[PDB]
């Protein structure tokens, strides 16, 4: 039974996070990068450099995502190629809801928050890396005001990972029944947590179906980048990831 | 999957 899970998937994510929700917290409430003088002191074109420095970050985290899916109970039971498939699909929804930890309105946190590059300077780029970061604030703004902390998170995203109608999955019942546990341990875990928010548990809910549209999206201004702009590579690790996906 | 899969 699972009265152990929730201490071991928020122990996972403090160990395996170089960032987490305390940490950015205390920073943002940091070099400035609000043009590109600013861009070059904290560093082949501006846009496309900053598009490489998005795959380097993402690249470090799915690192990261491994490590904590590998210590989530039940996980590294899982088929070797079921394993890839929950990452692969998991993956960038799991970086968008951690990544809202070191967004505020007005900008965000990089470089392991020695950085911090402002939401104004990245809507002045040109088109379409612009459009690159402005709906993650969007997202991040409405869930940051639910107020969760590092434990509620540790929770929301095992259960990102661990879902049990990604494609092509070989043993979706043993998938579906890791996640009926997750998902229960995290609506008791809210209801403590949380008592005065009646509704958190729906709204997160909400969340995750947000978030796959949100990686649709960026996916799709990915691909667009990529087949139009000559200095746009991605890294191999990222491509995999994206490779199939629509 | 290559590198995926060596992580994992
Ligand atoms: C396009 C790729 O997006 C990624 C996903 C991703 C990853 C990270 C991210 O924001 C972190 C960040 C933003 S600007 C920055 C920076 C700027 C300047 C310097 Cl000097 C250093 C760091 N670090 C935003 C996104 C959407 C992908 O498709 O894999």
């Amino acid at each position: 039974d699972l009265k152990s899970l929730a201490k071991r998937i928020y122990e996972a994510y403090l160990k395996n996070f170089n960032m987490n929700k305390v940490k950015a917290r205390v920073i943002l409430s940091p070099f400035v990068i609000h043009d590109m003088e600013t861009l070059c002191m904290a560093e082949k074109e501006a846009e496309v450099r900053i598009f490489h420095c998005c795959q380097c970050t993402s690249v470090e985290t799915v690192t990261e995502l491994t490590e904590f899916a590998k210590a989530i109970p039940g996980f590294a039971n899982l088929d070797l190629n079921d394993q890839v498939t929950l990452l692969k699909y998991g993956v960038y929804e799991a970086i968008f809801a951690m990544l809202s930890s070191v967004m505020n309105k007005d900008g965000m946190l990089v470089a392991y928050g020695n950085g911090f590059i402002t939401r104004e300077f990245l809507k002045s780029l040109r088109k379409p890396f612009c459009d690159i970061m402005e709906p993650k604030f969007d997202f991040a703004m409405k869930f940051n005001a639910l107020e969760l902390d590092d434990s509620d998170i540790s929770l929301f995203v095992a259960a990102i990972i661990c879902c049990g109608d990604r494609p092509g999955l070989l043993n979706v019942g043993h998938i579906e029944k890791m996640q009926e546990g997750i998902v229960h341990v995290l609506r008791l875990h809210l209801q403590s947590n949380h008592p005065d928010d009646i509704f958190l548990f729906p709204k997160l809910l909400q969340k995750m179906a947000d978030l796959r549209q949100l990686v649709t999206e960026h996916a799709q201004l990915v691909q667009i980048i990529k087949k139009t702009e000559s200095d746009a590579a991605l890294h191999p690790l990222l491509q995999e990831i994206y490779r199939d996906m629509y | 999957h290559q590198l995926l899969r060596y992580l994992l």
